[PDB]
């Protein structure tokens, strides 16, 4: 779950795949401006730590 | 811990585009219309709309 | 060596990006704007990406005293006793290497980069980070005792050799410019400049090209035209802030400096 | 920046130092219902009030 423990995941630490679950959200851009605006839940491993 | 990686933004004028879906975790694409994007020079396209 | 080290630097160039608050709260566009902050290192020391290259000159060669900027079109030189970062504080500069300075900092909120110009003019940019550091182990120390314990930590050594983190190299794209255009009587005049130029007229018909001298096309307002600089032989970061070219392919990759150690 | 005292100097003709120091409790709150200290990259216009 997004914002707690285990929001990225993987079977070890040379696996090639991976799960996320972190709630990336886009939003459309301000006018007259060129940038990307994305919204996104912290990660979950410093909140634990 | 995670990296958020989003590379720079496609700007198409006078036309339209339209992204496909890839095998990438929690990859968000998005199109948007009606934009006027402007850099330290000036417009970037002649379409206004 | 040191000199053979920047062998791939030969290839790239600073850019100019959107700063949100360079100094006066207005939003601009500056050739010191920050991308991201590195703090993985249990130290504290801070490792920052900005845009201006360290240790390179204008004439694409290795020299410690000199930093190389985007300015218009062209690139300009800045001396290196002249690079400031503060947090709340003056911090003290460790290392830099190109699109990279180590540094460390007391603890603050906002986090500026600040640099000279050829005019003696001050650009910095500015934006927020809540940094505070936390020492290894059991206490909140502030400076190193004359005698204690030994603790293993993390840090970032000074060692500029190859290492597996990478960064991106991409084609920039073609920049509008509007200083290019001139209006005699009842024609439009647009310079070469020397760097081959993109063009879009809508008066007439066949008004459309590339050029790469000085041309007048006749019955046109200065506002019915579009030029661009489309050179562009070196490449840029691909960053969030600049638009991306025509090609959606990758173009570069180059190493990063400063790895972790124990 | 927030502070407790505020201090006004300027250099004198022989090359000295002429301060002026006193107490005022400064303390600023960014409009809205966000206190934040830099401007950001993407967000929304509120009406506020400065010096032209
Ligand atoms: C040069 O600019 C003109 C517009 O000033 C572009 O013409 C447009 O092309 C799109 C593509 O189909 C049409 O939908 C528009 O209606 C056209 N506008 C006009 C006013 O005719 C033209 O494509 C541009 N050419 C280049 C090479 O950039
Ligand atoms: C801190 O020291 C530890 C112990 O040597 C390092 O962790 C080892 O790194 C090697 C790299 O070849 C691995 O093969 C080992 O498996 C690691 N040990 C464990 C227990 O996982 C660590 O890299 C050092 N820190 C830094 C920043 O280099």
């Amino acid at each position: 779950q997004p914002g707690r423990f285990g929001d990225i995941q993987s079977r070890t630490v040379e696996s090639n795949d991976l799960y996320a679950n972190t709630a990336l959200k886009l939003a459309r851009p301000s006018p007259g401006m060129v940038h990307v605006p994305y919204t996104q839940t912290p990660s979950g491993f410093k909140y634990w730590l | 811990e995670y990296k958020t990686v989003v590379p720079s933004p496609y700007v198409k004028c006078c036309g339209a585009s339209e992204c496909s879906t890839k095998e990438k975790p929690d990859y968000q694409c998005k199109v948007y219309t009606g934009v006027y994007p402007f850099m330290w020079g000036g417009a970037y396209c002649f379409c206004d709309s | 060596s040191v000199s053979q080290h920047f062998n791939v630097y030969k290839a790239t160039r600073p850019y100019i990006a959107y700063c949100a608050d360079c100094g006066a709260g207005h939003s601009c566009h500056s050739p010191v704007a920050i991308e991201a902050v590195r703090s993985e290192a249990t130290d504290g020391m801070l490792k920052i990406q900005f845009s201006a290259q360290i240790g390179i000159d204008k004439s694409d060669n290795h020299d410690y005293t000199k930093i190389r900027y985007a300015d218009g079109h062209a690139i300009e030189n800045a001396v290196r006793s002249s690079l400031k970062v503060a947090t709340s504080g003056d911090c003290f500069v460790h290392g830099t290497m190109g699109h990279f300075i180590l540094a460390k900092c007391p603890p603050g909120e906002f986090l500026q980069v600040s640099i000279q110009d050829t005019r003696n003019a001050v650009r910095a940019c500015r934006i927020q980070y809540h940094h505070d550091p936390q020492p290894v182990g059991r206490e909140k120390f502030t400076i190193r005792p004359h005698y204690g314990k030994e603790i293993p930590c993390t840090t970032y050594q000074q060692t500029t050799a190859k290492t597996v983190e990478e960064i991106d190299m991409h084609m920039p794209p073609d920049t509008p410019d509007r200083t290019l255009l001139s209006q005699q009587s009842g024609n439009v005049k647009i310079t070469v400049g020397g760097k081959k130029v993109k063009y879009n007229c809508t008066c007439g018909t066949g008004n459309v090209g590339t050029t790469n001298s000085d041309m007048t096309i006749n019955t046109c307002l200065i506002e019915q035209c579009h030029v661009s600089v489309t050179d562009h032989k070196k490449w840029q970061f691909n960053s969030p802030f600049v638009p991306r070219a025509d090609e959606p392919a990758r173009k570069g990759k180059v190493h990063i400096p400063f790895p972790l150690d124990n």
